């Protein structure tokens, strides 16, 4: 399902960056009922 | 955002000395003993998520430094002035 245009390559690398270390992103969102990280679906 | 990020190692870098930041705000529960910290709103919960994980050293660093300003009232001959004054060395 659409949601809007694109992102840039630059702020993925970075977003990447972050989950890694354990910390929510633009992108991600992590869920405390799964205990697991969440990316938008579209 | 990375001037809001060089906004926010200043105010890390001011609580680090035990000194009342400039967006972050300290409420004393019983004189900062455990110090509730209030930092400013959030755009971005990326870099709330950042700042969340450095706070644990400045709650552990409160309650050393309420502990051995404290020794200044255990002001006597005992084993806890020097303990903390060794302490103090330590911070």
């Amino acid at each position: 399902q659409p949601q809007l245009v694109l992102l840039e390559e630059t702020d993925l690398v970075k977003a990447v960056l972050n989950v890694l270390i354990g910390v929510v992103s633009s992108t991600f969102s992590y869920n405390q009922a799964l205990q697991s990280f969440a990316v938008k679906q579209g | 955002l990375p001037s809001q990020e060089t906004c926010l190692v200043e105010d890390l870098l001011y609580i680090l000395i035990g000194v009342d930041g400039r967006y972050i705000s300290v409420q004393p529960l019983v004189g900062r003993q455990s110090r509730s910290f209030s930092v400013e709103q959030n755009l971005d919960s990326s870099v709330k998520e950042l700042v969340n994980r450095i706070l644990p050293v400045a709650t552990n660093y409160s309650t050393v430094t309420r502990f051995v300003e404290e020794n200044s009232s255990f002001e006597y001959g005992q084993v806890n002035h020097a303990l903390g004054a060794a302490m103090r060395t330590l911070g």
